[PDB]
This record gives structure tokens, C-alpha cells and sequence, in this order.
RNA sequence: CCCAUAGUAGGCCUAAAAGCAGCCACCAAUUAAGAAAGCGUUCAAGCUCAACACAAAAAAUCCCAAACAUAUA
RNA sequence: ACCUCGAUGUUGGAUCAGGACAUCCCGAUGGUGCAGCCGCUAUUAAAGGUUCGUUUGUUCAACGAUUAAAGUCCUACGUGAU
């Protein structure tokens, strides 16, 4: 998870999500894709 | 918490300061009296 | 069947021999001996030169004002020739080079001694002007990408546009003016003197009309 | 898998660059060499001749021939021996329309065309642009007597082209 | 190594017999047919540039091919920059 | 993608010194303290330290770069010299710079220099004397030595397994330990013999990086319809490379005899019989004892070759 | 301060409630225009290319007799060109032509009950001469290709009924 | 509506579709003019998120919110009705469309407090700690800002933020 | 299509498919034949046979899954959408798969 | 969402660099497909797409009025 | 240069510390060019802890030996009617 003010997906895997609050992206392909809205 | 450097109302760094809606109002009423002044001056 | 629709042909576009901006220097050839009064008005209100394209059809227009010294410059020159095509795309600089003296003394330095040594130069530029013009065998949604990204280090609120999307933000402000339905605007007023309202405002309010407020521009204002 | 790849005809090498590539899959490189060899004797030596592998899950192969490339059958028929280094700014080579013809009537009946049944109408305008992009200009009618004036002038600029290229040999090794 | 095989250079032999036609060694040069033998759709062909988007009626497979085509050329430069 | 640690290029950055204050104190009595500005803290140095727990130089990484010394502060306050960054690096490893050998790292304990850290400017208050009663000036921070280094580790393997592709030689290895691959053999005595593979001629690249190995294992498929002609190309491009290296000791290996039991060609490299050759097949793992008991004793007489050399045996 | 700052200047009160009062007020229009009935949207010109399948379509049902209507299946494309070799060699073309295009042909026209067939990817298997026999075993290599029906001689048939045209 | 039964017998699982009983649109709208459901009746800028009767006709037996194109709405009213829907169940005045409950899952006890007019969902809300001053207050939302445009028969329009 | 590839036909033994093109409930039915039939699935289990019967008897069409362990599903298409048949065939085949592992 | 076979590893130059080291030209079989817009290879392989069909925040004693979306200005 | 020129000299230490978290250690959790140990980085966490010495007025720093760690600061550069 890195933090980022502007979440933007790195991959066709990468996909937005709202989760407590914030938006998160998530990839199961490339885990380091993984950030949290700061 | 909450301190505004320096004095309140001067300065570089000042207490800001909001129009609320009845001040809206009474500057509008101020206008239309006035705006009725320049038609009685313009005959 | 998906849509199919013509699309415009650039061919009879010609391309400069030298598509890529001129390097620019941190002072003139000609140091001035004289130093000069800050004269902060010069970067106020409108800009009354180069507010429209001349060769190419896209440019960053600046919406506010300020200086751009060498570091500013150079940041636009590599960033721009390093991202376009140099066989379908071409760029000219419309602001000048830095020429205004900036003086700044030495550090710990107290009330008084005289205006300070000639530190940098700068650009003063006004909002409304145009910083660099692009154009040639590409459409805008090409430039658009960096362009946004050039413009958004300006040290200044800049936007990147186009002849047709220019014309419209001006065609807008026109429109959003005239269908206003508030009865009372700026303008009117500030030059009536209405309120005795000129005790607060200043000389330039009267041009102005409440969209310039210091060094910033306000498109939203009517 | 599927392998495809333009191998010489009759001249497969145990090595590069095909041996790394059937190394990789476990075919074994002696055996292919001995088979395409074999098979591409009636062929003149040196042919490009593209070539399609097939893989079985054992490490069992059987090569497929398909026709020559039409780059081999455009230069021969015109006499270049090497493609244009540039392209409409330049003729390169020069051949008729009844080359293309003859071309493409034995080009046609590879396994791409056949599968797609398309008459030879097809196959030459496909052969045309071809030739276009090798640099060879193509007229409907052509005579000895303008195409020894092209052949004569074409050596011309290709002496040119060694004068310019052993220039920059020469300033190479200055670096 | 490998090079690619001795192409004979001269005008007779050019014009009279194809080279890249035969590819067998025990088989011999195909000699050209006259124009007359050959067919007629074989010397109405496009040998120059191709015909450009106005050139063409629109109600031919030919002319959409080219308008598919300069979108797809469109479509490349846009995604270049992103 | 596993592979074992090999030469691998690294960049060290050395911290860097601070610079100094350059201030003058004051006190409300004498009003004039004088210059004040302490010294800079001195850049952390990098050091390769020589560890025998780390057999495998495993700890790679990107960048290394030294903690930059402190500034120094006012009232003469020196600032804190940068802490030291320490690498670990196998016995034996080989540093240089890509242009000539640097170095070398004899046994553990061992610390070489490969990056200094830049010296801590002077303060102002460093130039007061009795002459000069207001110094002003302060000295820059040098700084750190940033350079780029070429780890080379002698890869451990008193066996190199060499040969075609696709003869086995990955599946062998993998056989007896249960882009160069290396295992371990162990043996009777508590006794560890590596052996070393490069799964992809063969280049020049895998030749040098294999000639780091003190016994060579050529290994030969039994489908292979002419075995003595691969023998000899394996043996020519090596002998190209350098004819010293078939002057080591060999050990021709016929592998993949499970299924094929081509005897056909078994007996054609006994025909031959230019030394003696081991017959096995790494699959099931048939006759792996015999060859390995036979590698034991060839490397005993390595270790006599290396108290001529006079370098440690590689822990055995 | 100066009349200039790079920070944004405090206004002064009676300047920021004269901005306030003097803010831009967006036209309303007494009922929104979405819910409003929206005009009829103008005409649309016909694009050349579906002017040109009509006139290949309406020739196919004219020039050729026989017309097999199949699902064209996610066939690979190796397996796919393979079968039209195949019928190319019993001159047996294999045309598709999109639903959107072909259903209007068929809405007015002698054809017109072939319409509910055409649901999905469809292909169109045709010849001049009705192969039917030839080209049912090259079909019956794929037990999943269904065969949905044809017109034969103007004549409407089911898969059945090609399979005792054939016999 | 339609729904889908699986019965298995003889190790055979068959899956059918069968036709229910589906509510028919009341006759003679007031607005016939109307695009979408919601001004065809006048219920424009008309409802709030306490009118469980019109949301329970755009919603499925588990609460979810139906799609759009189904139902017919407009783009606009149909985010309105969504955050009605979403402060409904916060509310507690949806009881019948509860989620779903697994086999063999059986909820806590949860401490039972009540609430509306809620904006976010209570397990992603951190307390507000330091207020700050009072021209930089930090205000709870109140209600949802979709229903700003509602008829407010009261002078002092709708406070969204407390 | 690439939702089942990722999952593969490997417990399936045998899928059978019947619908009547005349009719116009059959659509979904069509578009299941065809994501069954890509080469991406069938390329997983070759093993596994799919199989089309066409047939104007005017019936209602079902789908006829045979798996390894001998059970059966069927899928009545007239009703239910490909998007339907296909969650619920993909959901045996997981079912399936795990029990006999 | 689905899909992708082919004149070909387009030539030049390059150890070989093939749509993707660079470059000259950018035609073309086929219902419909860039002499390739990105990734992945020493180079190839593999892949996607285009095509047919369907808008942030943190400092030091302890947050700081209490609160309240709906009765006609 | 606004407050203090009609009785605070300042620095450092001793004593006792309160507080911030931008976390040095202990705790929880993503990523990693994370095999495992070590590491790096990011989110969360201020309940608890954060050494003794030589030269130096020292603050700081140098190195001496350690420790899970020997944190960055603020507090009238805390505290001198102690
Ligand atoms: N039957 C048999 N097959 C073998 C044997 N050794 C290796 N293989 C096969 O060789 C393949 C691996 O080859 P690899 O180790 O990569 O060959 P290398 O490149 O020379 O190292 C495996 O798929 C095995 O099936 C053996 O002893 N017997
Ligand atoms: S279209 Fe009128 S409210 Fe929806
Ligand atoms: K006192
Ligand atoms: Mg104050
Ligand atoms: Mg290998
Ligand atoms: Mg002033
Ligand atoms: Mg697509
Ligand atoms: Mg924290
Ligand atoms: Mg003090
Ligand atoms: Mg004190
Ligand atoms: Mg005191
Ligand atoms: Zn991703």
C-alpha cells in the first residue's frame, strides 16, 4: 500500500474500490499496484 | 488551538471573515434605494 | 455496424525547420546598468498582447499572472520537445526572454543600504496571454496530454486550449453575461459609485470589473 | 507449440539462430537439419524458404515447405541482388507485369492462398505492392533496349552508395 | 554464412526468362508468354501510389476499407501520448 | 526465477559532510560572542565486510548510500559523523571497478574501503584566532564518493556440469542435491562438494564464468546419434576458449539411459574408451552413487592443489 | 501589503460582500428540459457502406438457389478457414452479413419468414448448384456446428429437410 | 417477475424458469408528458428517504437497488432514490428486505442504536476529535446533499451539515 | 468466454445442446453454444465433446451437461439468459471438481 | 463486452534485431485487421488494443458554546 | 523594534519533569529487486522505555564498552524566591 492523492490504475488489472472511506486500488496480478487514497 | 497570528483583523495572515445571508439582503436593499435615486435625478 | 465518420487530413500542413523551441538564455546579451522600481502593475489585470495564435492552433493559455525566470523555461523547452513529434509537430516561444531585473541583497541584510545587486531576470506575464503555441499535423486530444502537464508546473493557474475550445470559453463568458439574473453586476455598480462602494475599491475596478483580484483571475465572475 | 521461421534452403546450421529456439523446445536441432536437407534437395541451395514447425508433446517435429518469399522472387527476376536502402526517392529494380504473372502463379499455391481459395487476380495486386516496397518499379511493357539504360545507371548509384558507406567505415574507426 | 543465391546479371537473359520462377536445379528457366496469352485483367492494375479517399465511389468495399484504415491510424496517435 | 548469485554490479554512495553554521554567538553581557558555527558531521563510509556465515552472496542490492553528515549547528555544536554501512560478502570475493582487479578478500573479518565518505566542513568559529578576530567564512560539505562496483564472486563449484541443452544437465542437479544453477553434495565425513550448471556454441560469456570451477563433468544424451561428435565440439569450443581447461580432469556422463536403452550407443562410447565413463540416468536416479563417490576423491586432490596455492580450500 | 501578493489577498468586508451579492445566477427554467418530451432527433443519411450490402445481399438471394443459414460458431480461426477450404471446394461459399443489415431485407420481401432465424452470430452457407449432400458431412466433423435451416428453390426447409434432400 | 428453481432427484439436478405474477403500472398518470416514472406522477423534489412506499417499488427483496434501465429512470433521480434507499436501511425502517443469511450463520448481538438521516456508513466514520476553530469548523453531515433541491416549505432551507 | 476458460471443462465429460432456430426463445440457448464451443474452452478438456442436435419439432430447448462422476444438469434456456445458464453451469463445475478431488 | 488466421522475419542497416535497436516506404489476401499504439524477448515466441460480429494532511497544559436537515420572512 | 531600562545576566549540568508524533525500541499490518534470517519502505500505535564513561565550561561531537533502543522537538532555547 502506498498513499497517493490521486489513485491511478498502473495495469488492465488494477481496479477502484470504495472501502471505509477512501478509495483503494487493488491488483492481484502485480501486488505492488496496491494504494490507498490519501 | 485555533490562533490567528498577530491581531485579528490586520495583517498578512487575518481572521477570515463570511457574508451571511441577511447582510446579502441588506445590501441589496441599500442598492434598490439608491437605484431609484438615479431615475428621479435623470428628469 | 460501428459508426464511420471522415477525418480531417493534415497533409497540406508544413512543418518549421527548426520544430523544436529555441534555447533560452538566463540574462540579455545587453546587462542593464540601471536598476528599475518593482512596479508590481505589470503583471495586473488583462493582458493586452499576444491573446491570440499567430502560426500554430493550440497553446497554454495563462490565467493568471506572474514571472517566469530560467528555470521556468527550461522545464517547458525539455519538457515539450522531449514529449511531441519533431516531423508533425512544431513550437514558438510567445513570451519574451527574461529581461526584467530582479534584485535581491545579501543574506542577513537589514532596513535600508539601497536597492540590492541584480540577482535574476524574469517574464512578467499578464492572465490571458498565451505562453507557447503549438500547431501542425496533430489534434488537440495529442497535445492535450503534456500540455496539461507543462502547464500545471507554471507558476501561475494555467490551462492548455485550443482555437475552437478558446473561442468557446470566451463565447461562455459572453453568454453567461448576458443571461445573468442577478440585477446587479459589478460593473454597474462600481461605476455608478453606488454605496459610495469606490471607497473600497480601486482605480483598476473600473476596467476590471471584479474578475482581476490581485494577480488572480476569476472566470466565474460576471 | 508452432514454430515459424525462414530457413536457407538445404544450408540449416546446428547453430544459431534457430538451434537456441529448438533447444528451448527440446526438439532435437541434428535431426531437423537431416530432415529439412533431405527435403529441400531438389530446391537450389540457398533459397529463403519460410518454414513452419509443428510440436508434438514428445519432442516429435514434422517440417512443413511452404513457397519461397516473394522478395526472392521479385530481386531474381530483375537481376538486384540487395532492396533499395530507400524507397520513392529511388528505383531499385525493374520488372513486367508478366513477371508477376509468372510470379504468382506458382506463389498462389502455397498453404496460405490454397486455404483461402482466392482467384490469382487477388494474388497479383498483392504481389504489386510488394514490389514497392522492395523498390522495384513495375511496367506494363518493358524492352532490353531501356532496361540495359536502368541497369547501367542503377550500378552507378549503387557505386555511389559504397563510396558513402565506406565514408562512414572510415570515420568509424577515426572514432 | 548463409547469403542468398547468385542472381545472373544480364538484360537478355532477364527479359527472356524469369529466374526466381524456377527453384528446382534439374528444372529449367520458365521462358515469358506474350502480352496477347496473358489476361486482360493483368494490365489495368494500379502500378503507381494508391487512389486516395476522394477517388473512390463510395459505395465500394475499397473506399470503407480506407476510411477503416485512417481510423485506426487515428486511433494509434491518440493512444501514443496516453 | 531462482538463479544463483553471481558477479552482479552494485552502486555504493558515500555520505556526504555537512557544512558549517557560520554564526556569530550573542550574550547579553559582552554583546560579541564571535563565530559560533560548528564543524559538519563527517559522511558515513561503505565497507565490504568479509562474512563466513553468508556462503552465497545473496544480499544484493540496488544502491547502497551512506548517511550524510550533519550540518553543524550554532554555540560551536559539531555535527554527528554519518553511520557506517557494512555489506556482506562471501569469502573470496573479487572487487574491481571494470577496468583492473581492485582487490580481494582473503578470509572473514576482513574490511575493504569502496566508498569514502566526504569530509565535515569548518565551521567559522575554526578560522578564529588572535589576527582574525571575525572570521565569516565556512567551508562546503564535500562530498561523498559515489562509484559503481563490479561484484564478482568466485562462484563455489568443485564440479562444473557442462553440455548441450536439453541432455539433462538441470535434472541431474536437481537429483543430486536432493543464468548459472548451482547444488550441493553431501557426503559421507560431513564432506560438501558444489556443483555448478548454466542452463539456457555455448559463448564465450558461459565459458569464462564456468572456468571458475575445479572439476568438469561433460554430459552426453544417449539418444544422441553420434555422442563422440558432441564430446568433441563441447571439448574444441572449450579448448578455443582456453586448452588449459581440458587439461583439468573429466568425466564423461551418458544420461537419459531410463528409457531410451539405446545399448546400441552405450557401447559405441565404451568402443571409444578414451577414459573411464560413467553410465546413468538422472531421472531415476540409477548408478548417481557411483559417480558421486568418484567426485569426492577427484576433489581431495583439488584440496592438495590448493595448499600449493595456498588459498583455502572453500571450507573443504 | 501590496496591492499585488502571491498569496490570495483578504478582501475587505464591504468589497466581499459586494462579490457576494454581485455572484453569476444561472438562468432556471420553470420545468426541466429532460423531463420535457425531447423533439424528434433529426434524420440519419445512410451510410454507403449498408447501402452496399443491400445490393450484395439482395443479390445472393437472387443469384444463388440455395441458402443454408447456420450459427456461426467461436470456431478457432485455423479450424474456421479449414471448413471453408473445404466448401470451396464443392463451391460452397460461407458469406456473413450483419443482423441489423440483414433483417430489413428480409422484413419486406419473399424471404420473410427466415427472420427469426438470424438471432446472434449467423453465417450464411451458399451455392449456386444445392450441394446438400457434399456439404452435410463436411458439417457433421463438428458435432457442436448447429445447422439451422435453409431455402431451397424458394422453398423454406428445416435441417430435416436438407438431410432428405441429400438422401 | 421470473424466477429460478433447481430441484434434484436422482442425483440429476434440473434447472428451470418459470413465470410469476408481475405488478402492472396503475392506470391514467397525472403527466403522461413525463420521461421517467418519478415526474410522470409529479413526485418530483416531492419525496424523502422516510417514503418507504415509493422506495420499495424500485428495490429487490434483499434491498438492493435496481438498475436503471430497468426500471426507467433518469439519471438524476435515480441517485436521489439510491441514497434514499441507502438511508432507509440505516434507519431500520426496511425490515423486510434484509440481506440474505447463509446456512449456518447466525449474527451477533449488536448494540442497537438508532439513527437517520445518515450519510456514510456507521463502520466507516472516525470520530471528530479536534473541532477546530470556529471559521474552520469540522461539520457532521447531515442528511444527503442529492436531496438539496427538495420543496422546502420553511424558510431556512435545509441544513446539510451540523 | 474468458470467464470459463479461466476455469475449464476439466470435470466434464459431455455437453449436449438442442434448441429450435424457428422459434424465438432460443437466443440465449444460441449464444451458450456459443462461448461452449470456443477454441478457449475446448482447447482446456479435449476429452470433453460438445454436442449440437437441431431439431423443428417445436420443443422447448435445454441444455444437457454429463460430468465424470456420472451427475447430470440441465439447463431450460427458454427462460433463462446465457449470462444465468452460464453462472450456474461454471458453479457446478467447481462443485464438481472439489468433491471429486 | 467479444475477437484476431493471413502477401511476410516489407526491405535497408545490423552477430541476428522480425510490427515493436534504428531507419525508407506505409501498399495488401480475406466478411474484417496498424508494413503496429503499448508492454515481453540477445533476437524470435508470447501477448493487449485498433477490425468484422454482438479531488490530502500533522506540534507541543485540555476538543471546545450547547445543539438542531421539514409549520409558510 | 511591538512589549520589559523604578532589581530575571546568560550558557551548561543536577533535580523533577508535563506535552507533541513528523516513531529510535517494544505491538499490529501492506509492498519488496520479501526463500529463511537479516533488511528496505508504507499505514497504524505515544500505554512503556530510551545507558555508563575519557578529554573538553560544555550543548554538540569524537571513540570506549553496551543495550530491544540509546528518537526528533517544544515547554520564559521547561525548571536558578530548588
Ligand atoms: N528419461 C530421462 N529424461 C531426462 C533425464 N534427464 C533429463 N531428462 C529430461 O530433460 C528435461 C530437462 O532438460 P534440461 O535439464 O533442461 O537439459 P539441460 O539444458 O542440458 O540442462 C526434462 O523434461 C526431462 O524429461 C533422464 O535421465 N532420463
Ligand atoms: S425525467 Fe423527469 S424526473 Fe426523471
Ligand atoms: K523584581
Ligand atoms: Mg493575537
Ligand atoms: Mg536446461
Ligand atoms: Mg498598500
Ligand atoms: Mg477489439
Ligand atoms: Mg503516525
Ligand atoms: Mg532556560
Ligand atoms: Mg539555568
Ligand atoms: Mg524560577
Ligand atoms: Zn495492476
Amino acid at each position: 500500500f502506498k498513499n497517493k492523492t490521486v489513485l491511478k490504475k498502473r495495469c488492465k488489472d488494477c481496479y477502484l474500490v470504495k472501502r471505509r472511506g477512501r478509495w483503494y486500488v487493488y491488483c492481484k496480478t502485480h501486488p505492488r499496484h496496491k494504494q490507498r487514497q490519501m | 488551538r485555533g490562533r490567528i497570528p498577530g491581531r485579528q483583523w490586520i495583517g498578512k495572515h487575518r481572521r477570515p471573515r463570511f457574508v451571511s445571508l441577511r447582510a446579502k439582503q441588506n445590501m441589496i436593499r441599500r442598492l434598490e434605494i439608491e437605484a431609484e435615486n438615479h431615475y428621479w435625478l435623470s428628469m | 455496424v460501428k459508426t464511420l465518420l471522415p477525418v480531417p487530413s493534415f497533409e497540406d500542413v508544413s512543418i518549421p525547420e527548426k520544430p523544436k523551441l529555441r534555447f533560452i538564455e538566463r540574462a540579455p546579451l545587453v546587462p542593464k546598468v540601471r536598476r528599475e522600481p518593482k512596479n508590481l502593475s505589470d503583471i495586473r489585470g488583462p493582458s493586452t498582447e499576444a491573446t491570440e495564435f499567430t502560426e500554430g492552433n493550440f497553446a497554454i493559455l495563462a490565467l493568471g499572472g506572474g514571472y517566469l525566470h530560467w528555470g521556468h523555461f527550461e522545464m517547458m523547452r525539455l519538457t515539450i520537445n522531449r514529449s511531441m513529434d519533431p516531423k508533425n509537430m512544431f513550437a514558438i516561444w510567445r513570451v519574451p526572454a527574461p529581461f526584467k531585473p530582479i534584485t535581491r541583497k545579501s543574506v542577513g541584510h537589514r532596513m535600508g543600504g539601497g536597492k540590492g545587486a541584480i540577482d535574476h531576470y524574469v517574464t512578467p506575464v499578464k492572465a490571458g496571454r498565451l505562453v507557447v503555441e503549438m500547431g501542425g499535423r496533430c489534434e488537440f486530444e495529442e497535445v492535450q496530454g503534456f500540455l496539461d502537464q507543462v502547464a500545471h508546473k507554471l507558476p501561475f493557474a494555467a490551462k492548455a486550449v485550443s482555437r475552437g475550445t478558446l473561442e468557446k470559453m470566451r463565447k461562455d463568458q459572453e453568454e453567461r453575461e448576458r443571461n445573468n439574473q442577478n440585477p446587479w453586476t459589478f460593473e454597474r455598480i462600481a461605476t455608478a459609485n453606488m454605496l459610495g462602494i469606490r471607497k473600497v475599491l480601486s482605480p483598476y475596478d473600473l476596467t476590471h470589473k471584479g474578475k482581476y483580484w490581485g494577480k488572480f483571475y476569476m472566470p466565474k465572475r460576471v | 507449440g508452432v514454430i515459424r521461421a525462414i530457413v536457407r534452403a538445404g544450408l540449416a546450421m546446428p547453430g544459431p539462430p534457430l538451434g537456441p529456439v529448438l533447444g528451448q523446445r527440446g526438439v532435437s536441432i541434428n535431426q531437423f537439419c537431416k530432415e529439412f536437407n533431405e527435403r529441400t534437395k531438389d530446391i537450389k541451395e540457398g533459397i529463403p524458404l519460410p518454414t513452419k514447425i509443428l510440436v508434438k508433446p514428445d519432442r516429435t517435429f514434422e517440417i512443413k515447405i511452404g513457397q519461397p518469399t516473394v522478395s526472392y522472387f521479385l530481386k531474381a527476376a530483375a537481376g538486384i541482388e540487395k532492396g533499395a536502402r530507400q524507397t520513392g526517392k529511388e528505383v531499385a529494380g525493374l520488372v513486367t507485369l508478366k513477371h508477376v504473372y509468372e510470379i504468382a502463379r506458382i506463389k498462389a499455391q502455397d498453404e496460405a492462398f490454397a486455404l483461402q481459395d482466392v482467384p490469382l487476380s487477388s494474388v497479383v495486386r498483392s504481389i504489386i505492392g510488394s514490389a514497392r516496397s522492395l523498390g522495384i518499379r513495375v511496367v506494363k511493357d518493358l524492352s532490353s533496349e531501356e532496361l540495359a539504360a536502368f541497369q547501367k545507371e542503377r550500378a552507378i548509384f549503387l557505386a555511389a552508395q559504397k563510396e558513402a558507406d565506406l565514408a562512414a567505415q572510415e570515420e568509424a574507426a577515426k572514432k | 554464412a548463409l547469403k542468398d543465391p547468385d542472381v545472373c546479371t544480364d538484360p537478355v537473359q532477364l527479359t527472356t526468362y524469369a529466374m526466381g520462377v524456377n527453384i528446382y536445379k534439374e528444372g529449367q528457366d520458365v521462358p515469358l508468354k506474350p502480352d496477347a496469352e496473358y489476361p486482360e485483367w493483368l494490365f489495368e492494375m494500379n502500378l503507381g501510389p494508391p487512389k486516395t479517399l476522394e477517388e473512390l465511389d463510395p459505395e465500394s468495399r475499397e473506399y470503407w476499407r480506407r476510411l477503416r484504415k485512417q481510423n485506426i491510424w487515428r486511433h494509434n496517435r491518440l493512444s501514443k501520448n496516453k | 526465477k531462482r538463479y544463483f548469485v553471481d558477479y552482479r554490479r552494485v552502486l555504493v554512495c558515500g555520505g556526504n559532510g555537512g557544512a558549517g553554521a557560520s554564526c556569530f554567538h550573542s550574550e547579553p553581557r559582552k554583546e560579541f560572542g564571535g563565530p559560533d558555527g560548528g564543524d559538519g558531521g563527517n559522511g558515513g563510509h561503505v565497507i565490504l565486510r568479509v562474512d563466513q556465515q553468508v556462503k552465497s552472496l545473496s544480499s544484493v542490492l540496488s544502491r547502497y548510500q551512506g548517511f550524510s553528515g550533519e550540518d553543524g549547528g550554532s554555540k560551536n555544536c559539531f555535527g554527528r559523523s554519518g553511520a557506517v554501512l557494512y555489506i556482506r560478502v562471501p569469502v573470496g570475493t573479487l572487487v574491481k571497478e571494470g577496468g583492473r582487479v581492485v582487490a580481494d578478500l582473503s578470509c572473514v573479518g576482513d574490511e575493504y574501503i569502496a566508498a569514502l565518505g566526504g569530509a565535515g566542513g569548518k565551521g567559522n568559529r575554526f578560522f578564529l584566532a588572535n589576527n582574525n578576530r571575525a572570521p565569516v567564512t565556512c567551508t562546503p560539505g564535500q562530498p561523498g564518493q559515489q562509484r559503481v562496483l563490479h561484484l564478482e564472486l568466485k562462484t563455489v563449484a568443485h564440479a562444473g556440469m557442462v553440455g548441450f541443452p536439453n541432455a539433462g544437465k538441470s535434472s541431474l542437479l536437481r537429483a543430486i542435491s536432493n543464468k548459472p544453477h548451482v547444488g550441493i553434495v553431501h557426503y559421507e565425513g560431513h564432506l560438501q562438494i558444489a556443483v555448478a550448471d548454466i542452463p539456457g556454441g555455448l559463448g564465450s560469456a558461459f565459458l569464462r564464468h564456468i572456468e571458475r570451477c575445479r572439476f568438469l563433468l561433460f554430459v552426453v544424451d544417449l539418444s544422441q546419434p553420434e555422442p563422440w561428435t558432441q564430446v568433441d565440439d563441447l571439448k574444441y569450443e572449450l579448448e578455443m576458449y582456453e586448452k588449459g581447461l581440458s587439461a583439468r580432469p573429466h568425466a564423461i556422463v551418458a544420461n537419459k539411459i531410463d528409457l531410451p536403452e539405446a545399448q546400441a550407443n552405450l557401447s559405441q562410447l565404451r568402443d571409444h574408451l578414451g577414459q573411464e565413463v560413467i553410465v546413468l540416468s538422472a531421472l531415476t536416479g540409477e548408478n548417481l552413487e557411483q559417480l558421486l563417490l568418484h567426485l569426492k576423491v577427484l576433489y581431495d586432490a583439488y584440496a592438495e592443489a590448493e595448499l600449493g596455492q595456498g588459498r583455502q580450500p572453500l571450507r573443504w | 501589503s501590496k496591492a499585488v501578493t502571491r498569496h490570495r489577498r483578504v478582501m475587505h468586508f464591504q468589497r466581499q460582500k459586494l462579490m457576494a451579492v454581485t455572484e453569476y445566477i444561472p438562468p432556471k427554467p420553470a420545468i426541466h428540459p429532460s423531463c420535457l418530451p425531447s423533439p424528434p432527433s433529426p434524420p440519419q443519411e445512410e451510410i454507403g457502406l449498408i447501402r452496399l450490402l443491400r445490393r450484395e445481399i439482395a443479390a445472393v438471394f437472387q443469384d444463388n438457389r440455395m441458402i443454408a443459414v447456420c450459427q456461426n460458431v467461436a470456431l478457432s480461426a485455423e479450424d474456421k478457414l479449414l471448413m471453408r477450404h473445404q466448401l470451396r471446394k464443392h463451391k460452397i461459399l460461407m458469406k456473413v452479413f450483419p443482423n441489423q443489415v440483414l433483417k430489413p431485407f428480409l422484413e419486406d420481401s419473399k424471404y420473410q419468414n427466415l427472420l427469426p432465424l438470424f438471432v446472434g452470430h449467423n453465417m450464411l452457407l451458399v451455392s449456386e448448384e444445392p450441394k446438400v449432400k457434399e456439404m452435410v458431412r463436411i458439417l457433421r466433423t463438428v458435432p457442436f456446428l448447429p445447422l439451422l435451416g435453409g431455402c431451397i428453390d424458394d422453398t423454406i426447409l428445416s435441417r430435416q429437410g436438407f438431410i432428405n434432400y441429400s438422401k | 417477475f421470473r424466477e429460478v428453481v433447481e430441484t434434484q432427484e436422482g442425483k440429476t439436478t434440473i434447472i428451470e424458469g418459470r413465470i410469476t405474477a408481475t405488478p402492472k403500472e396503475s392506470p391514467n398518470p397525472p403527466n403522461p408528458s413525463g420521461q421517467c416514472p418519478i415526474c410522470r406522477w409529479n413526485l418530483k423534489h416531492k419525496y424523502n428517504y422516510d417514503d418507504v412506499l415509493l422506495l420499495s417499488q424500485f428495490i429487490r427483496p434483499h434491498g438492493g437497488m435496481l438498475p436503471r434501465k430497468i426500471t426507467g429512470l433518469c439519471q438524476e433521480e435515480h441517485r436521489k432514490i439510491e441514497e434514499c434507499v441507502k438511508m432507509a436501511h440505516r434507519a431500520g425502517l426496511l425490515p423486510n428486505h434484509r440481506p440474505r443469511l447463509p446456512e449456518g450463520v447466525v449474527p451477533k448481538s449488536k448494540p442497537q442504536l438508532n439513527r437517520y438521516l445518515t450519510r456514510w456508513a456507521p463502520g466507516s466514520v472516525k470520530p471528530i476529535y479536534k473541532k477546530g476553530p470556529r471559521w474552520n469548523r469540522v461539520r457532521m453531515p447531515v442528511g444527503s446533499p442529492l436531496l438539496r433541491d427538495n420543496v422546502c416549505y420553511s424558510r431556512t432551507p435545509w441544513k446539510l451539515y451540523h | 468466454a474468458a470467464a470459463l476458460a479461466r476455469l475449464g471443462l476439466r470435470p466434464v465429460k459431455q455437453v449436449r445442446v438442442q434448441f429450435c432456430p424457428f422459434e424465438k426463445n432460443v437466443e440465449s440457448t444460441r449464444t451458450f453454444l456459443q462461448t461452449v464451443s470456443s477454441e478457449k474452452v475446448r482447447s482446456t478438456n479435449l476429452n470433453c465433446s460438445v454436442i449440437a442436435d437441431v431439431r423443428h419439432d417445436g420443443s422447448e430447448p435445454c441444455v444437457d451437461v454429463l460430468f465424470g462422476d456420472g451427475h447430470r444438469l440441465i439447463m431450460r434456456g427458454a427462460h433463462l439468459t446465457a449470462l444465468e445458464m452460464l453462472t450456474a453451469f461454471a458453479s457446478h463445475i467447481r462443485a464438481r471438481d472439489a468433491a471429486g478431488s
